[PDB]
């Protein structure tokens, strides 16, 4: 599932207080067990 | 089922195809060939009296 949405403004960082639903974006039918979870960043430090 | 089909202003979403009412029934449902949303209306029906 998938949803993007612009945030006001730059304030502290914390998840915005709002209901935002998200719609499905693909449905990868797919079977694997998993336990586990990492998440890809850019480094882009140059 | 049977009824009458007619173009509906629902604004159905990409990832949605069939349509319910309150109930548990089919209320509009997307053509699978042209991808087209239609509205499923009972058929005439009602009571007579003599």
């Amino acid at each position: 599932y998938s949803k993007h949405t612009p945030i006001i403004v730059r304030e502290p960082e914390d998840l915005p207080q709002g209901f935002s639903a998200l719609e499905p974006l693909v449905d990868l039918p797919i079977g694997i067990n998993i336990t586990r979870f990492q998440t890809l960043l850019a480094l882009h430090r140059s | 089922g049977t009824g009458v089909l007619t173009e509906s202003n629902k604004k159905f979403l990409p990832f949605q195809q069939f349509g319910r009412d309150i109930a548990d029934t089919t209320d509009a449902v997307r053509d699978p060939q042209t991808l087209e949303i239609l509205d499923i209306t009972p058929c005439s029906f009602g009571g007579v009296s003599v």
